[PDB]
RNA sequence: GGAGCCUCGGUUGGCCUCGGAUAGCCGGUCCCCCGCGGGGUCCGGUGCGGAGUGCCCUUCGUCCUGGGAAACGGGGCGCGGCCGGAGAGGCGGCCGCCCCCUCGCCCGUCACGCACGCCGUUCGUGGGGAACCUGGCGCUAAACCAUUCGUAGACGACCUGCU
RNA sequence: CGUUCAUAGCGACGUCGCUUUUUGAUCCUUCGAUGUCGGCUCUUCCUAUCAUUGUGAAGCAGAAUUCACCAAGCGUUGGAU
RNA sequence: ACCGAACGCCGGGUUAAGGCGCCCGAUGCCGACGCUCAUCAGACCCCAGAAAAGGUGUUGGUUGAUAUAGACAGCAGGACGGUGGCCAUGGAAGUCGGAAUCCGCUAAGGAGUGUGUAACAACUCACCUGCCGAAUCAACUAGCCCUGAAAAUGGAUGGCGCU
RNA sequence: CCGCGGCGGUGCGCCGCGACCGGCUCCGGGACGGCUGGGAAGGCCCGGCGGGGAAGGUGGCUCGGCCGAGUGUUACAGCCCC
């Protein structure tokens, strides 16, 4: 895999069906990924990694996107990981903060990218799990817990850098 | 990672005034001035209360680093308040096993003549940091008193007495010589 | 030394963005770095909005920090905050950067028209001026 | 026609690099005051890094190699002329039109002098970061004129508090006389006002 | 003042605070200290900067006459005095006297090859350099060679002497 | 081991390295020829520091001394075979 | 000799591989999220350079703990008796070594962490209090940074430079 | 010779235009299908039914002029949320 912005997608799939087993039983998986065409191929690595289930041997019944009922509220997601070190593998748990499971999961990647230069194809989500203030580990997640949430923007530095590219004003940074 | 806030406070007394002209705090009251820029550590003191009662060290969005200069800031404030108030009085005792250590100010508590230290014909002239003044003591023996507002300084021109009186070449486990401090104190105590 | 916080319920003008030149009354920070904001008045759906872009106002309307739309909508009425902004100095040197670009031609030679004249008329007040403080210092 | 721009408070190769690419263009630039130059990260570093540089040199005959120059307005020219083409008639064609000065001297002491803000210290390091003033490093490794630009510069900037001052005086004046004057020019500044100055 | 090769770029100006950035800018001081200014406090204003380079200045057809608003401003490479400027000054400013004009802003009122749809137009510009015709006031050589010397010298070079 | 005490100074059994002032491997380059060893003279460079500067260490009391740092500034000699 | 792509002569368009501070065509995006500071930073297949082992440098994880039944650090108080306990005498009454390794008083102290003794003594190291007053500590692990890291003409992320 | 009538090929040199076709490269408009016969949202509100942050509340303390601001506790809904 790679990266962008991941969707959710829910595969569902089974093993299609010989003279031994008539109806098969179905699986279901929380695939995140760019697009539906690598959402099913990712669904069908971790099946194989379960179930004696290749994809020549199944199909896949129904592929689709997953949209956040909760889009307008802003959540705190654990997430459960285990993603593969330069050494040997290891399981985290981590926290973000974000208006979708998606969003969250994508926040994970790329700061598993930075923390730990864990690269897509390294990981494996396990469980995405929306959470309350309260549970939340994490206390850069915690500090954001405040009704009277309040703080300035201090070292306010300039973009528009080039816009006057030369000019009078040296800025200034104080808002 | 970032800290969305830390703070601390600072109890000024009344018998101090403190101003603060942007993050320069300048702390003035019985024994003078003692002004202090905190340019380099980027903070917002804000100074409040009616009656100016206490200081105060603002720090948003500090990571680990960052955050540590807060409380330096703050503890630097209280001892500018000290030498204000109390002053600063680091004592010296000489130590020697055979050659007393003759001491003699000179200018005022500014120079610092060290003779027969391990009995060295080199005399050991020592000025001060400015704002400071040794004297030599009376009721106790081999003793000098540092005298002085600005803790860094007293504690700094200390130092440079401490240090002057060293050992060359020899065993210092047993070669036990010199100035040391003995003592970090005030000019009254209240 | 701070004056404008992000507060829930503090109102941003947006910079830029897609919806630049346009009020904003944070409802809720969800990160060190984005905030989950509102327009409700203003023409602005709520959505998640960072920092970067939303430079914000003196005016802080009141309501709760996770509120459901009609509520900041109902305190942004009430303050006029519409109002109020549009008699900034600041909303009116929009306005006046706004009309100078607009400038037609035509009414760009009748300004120049205008100031060649109102240029004068202060030049020669302001030459009487310094010929009277030379008067006075003599 | 002309960029003046204060090399003050700027970060040493990154104002080069736009210097550079004017020159080129065909702009004549003069940089100036460059022992305000700031590079980034911290002196010692810095120091050292300078000190790499002069250690550089043509073993034989040292006489022929590569040209040290001492002075923070060379050092930045050095700069600029490292990111030039300078072998060609081009290259050096365009660094004839780089001028650039230790401190700030005649032509260009009264002068609307830029800055480029994306060169700029305070926009490009965090406030956190170390840095170098070229000036002290200059000093350090051998540049004679400190003391010499900074006491003439002290000088300039006595003579400009006067000229600011005497601006000041007028810009008083001006809106005293506009006061003054208001109901008479009512219907001129109006159209100035509903075409978008004034406000 | 007249022609006449050549070299080219250009095709409104900006005549200046210092600097700060977890801050700044301007006022006015009622009040206090210093040398009309400087420093201070206090208060009042601005501050996504309008006392803003996102800016400011400057206008870009010519003339006529015959009203208004604005009005003593502009000129004659007008002419004499007093200044400031040394970082590579190279630029201003302020004061006397002579003559001439009515310029900016609105309008009336006509006319100016209107060259008949079509390109290098429009300026810095009396530009930089070279050769040629006019007036006024000034000027009046050193260098090299040869000769000499020996503090010098392979040769040149150098150091000296000669109504 | 070091009276004692693993680590002042050492360091077995094991193990990881760097270096090209050793020698090997190798045979790319040169056999229409790159003068084949030393010494002499002269310059310069390196540091992996013998000495000297400034320093930390000791089983440094002094004296002598090892161990380590910054350090290649300046030295590093005359003779018998 | 890699990666892309394989050639008649050209106009327009588009691409690959690689790129886009400037050298140098293109990021002069208000690009997004982290991490990171190096007195030897780092900076891209083949490739032209480093390891084991360390680091309260920092940033993440993992697992245990602790704890208002009153902590954690910080200072203050005690650290005993059965007992020269058994083996070892060369002396080991806790203390060159080794098998042991329990009870009493207990608030609680090991047949004892060290220091020191010929051997003791003496000193030192739990459990609990007072001031104190809410959170605090350990072991692992992996990211960047650092230590580990020495060569000879002056020198090479291609250069300038870049935080 | 004047007709530059009709046709055919041409222009001395420099240029400009136009409409048509080929190819590109962008821009601006509108109309539709599908989906968890999309998810959320908005707007009117009514009836219930619980749960939580934490409130026109109260309370200890602090800071300013009974009122405003800042911490703290149990927590109904007279701020909301689910
Ligand atoms: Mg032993
Ligand atoms: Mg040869
Ligand atoms: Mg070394
Ligand atoms: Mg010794």
């Amino acid at each position: 895999k790679a990266s962008g912005t991941l969707r959710e997608y829910k595969v569902v799939g089974r093993c299609l069906p010989t003279p031994k087993c008539r109806t098969p039983p179905l699986y279901r998986m929380r695939i995140f990924a760019p697009n539906h065409v690598v959402a099913k191929s990712r669904f069908w690595y971790f099946v194989s990694q379960l179930k004696k289930m290749k994809k020549s041997s199944g199909e896949i019944v129904y592929c689709g996107q997953v949209f956040e009922k909760s889009p307008l509220r802003v959540k705190n997601f654990g997430i459960w990981l285990r993603y593969d070190s330069r050494s040997g593998t290891h399981n985290m748990y981590r926290e973000y903060r974000d208006l979708t499971t998606a969003g969250a999961v994508t926040q994970c990647y790329r700061d598993m990218g930075a923390r730990h230069r864990a690269r897509a194809h390294s990981i494996q989500i396990m469980k995405v799990e929306e959470i309350a203030a309260s549970k939340c580990r994490r206390p850069a997640v915690k500090q954001f817990h405040d009704s009277k949430i309040k703080f300035p923007l201090p070292h306010r530095v300039l973009r528009r850098q080039h816009k006057p590219r030369f000019t009078t004003k040296r800025p200034n940074t104080f808002f | 990672m970032k800290t969305i806030l830390s703070n601390q406070t600072v109890d000024i007394p009344e018998n101090v005034d403190i101003s603060l002209k942007g993050r320069t705090v300048i702390v003035k009251g019985p024994r003078g001035t003692l002004r202090r820029d905190f340019n380099h550590i980027n903070v917002e003191l804000s100074l409040l209360g009616k009656k100016k009662k206490r200081l105060r060290v603002d720090k948003w969005w500090g990571n680990r680093k960052e955050l540590a200069t807060v409380r330096t800031i703050c503890s630097h404030v209280q001892n500018m308040i000290k030498g204000v108030t109390l002053g600063f009085r680091y004592k010296m005792r000489s130590v020697y096993a055979h050659f007393p250590i003759n001491v003699v100010i000179q200018e005022n508590g500014s120079l610092v003549e060290i003779r027969n230290f391990l009995g060295e014909k080199y005399i050991r002239r020592v000025r001060m940091r400015p704002g400071v003044a040794c004297s030599v003591s009376q009721a106790q023996k081999d003793e000098l008193v540092l005298e002085g507002n600005d803790i860094e300084l007293v504690s700094n021109s200390a130092a440079l007495i401490q240090q002057a009186t060293t050992v060359k070449n020899k065993d210092i486990r047993k070669f036990l010589d010199g100035i040391y401090v003995s003592e970090k104190g005030t000019v009254q105590q209240a | 030394v701070f004056r404008r916080f992000v507060e829930v319920g503090r109102v941003a003008y947006v910079s830029f963005g897609p919806h630049a030149g346009k009020l904003v009354a944070i409802v809720d920070v969800i990160d060190q770095n984005r905030a989950l904001v509102d327009g409700p008045c203003t023409r602005v759906r709520r959505q998640a909005m960072p920092f970067k872009c939303m430079q914000l106002t003196d005016f802080i309307l009141k309501f709760p920090h996770s509120a459901r739309q009609k509520y900041v909508r109902k305190a942004w009425e009430k303050a006029d905050i519409n109002t109020k902004w549009a008699a900034t100095r600041w909303a009116k040197k929009i306005e006046a950067r706004e009309r100078k670009a607009k400038m037609t031609d035509f009414d760009r030679y009748k300004v120049m028209k205008a100031k060649k004249m109102r240029n004068r008329i202060i030049k020669n007040e302001v030459k009487k001026l310094q010929r009277a403080a030379l008067l006075k210092a003599s | 026609q002309v960029l003046v721009l204060d090399g003050r408070g700027h970060l040493l190769g990154r104002l080069a690099a736009i210097v550079a690419k004017q020159v080129l263009l065909g702009r004549k630039v003069v940089v100036v005051r460059c022992e305000g130059i700031n590079i980034s990260g911290n002196f010692y570093r810095n120091k050292l890094k300078y000190l790499a540089f002069l250690r550089k040199r043509m073993n034989t005959n040292p006489s022929r190699g590569p040209y040290h120059f001492r002075a923070p307005s060379r050092i930045f020219w050095r700069t600029v002329r490292g990111m030039l083409p300078h072998k060609t008639k081009r290259g050096q064609a365009a660094l004839d039109r780089l001028k650039v000065f230790d401190g700030i001297p005649p032509p260009y002491d009264k002068k609307k002098r830029m800055v480029v803000p994306a060169a700029l210290k305070v926009v490009r390091l965090k406030p956190t970061r170390k840095f170098a003033y070229l000036g002290r490093l200059a000093h350090e490794v051998g540049w004679k004129y400190q003391a010499v630009t900074a006491t003439l510069e002290e000088k300039r900037k006595e003579k400009a508090k006067i000229h600011y001052r005497k601006k000041k005086q007028l810009m008083r004046l001006r809106k005293q006389a506009e006061k003054n004057v208001e109901k008479k020019i009512d219907r001129f500044t109006e159209v100035l006002k509903t075409h978008g100055f004034l406000v």
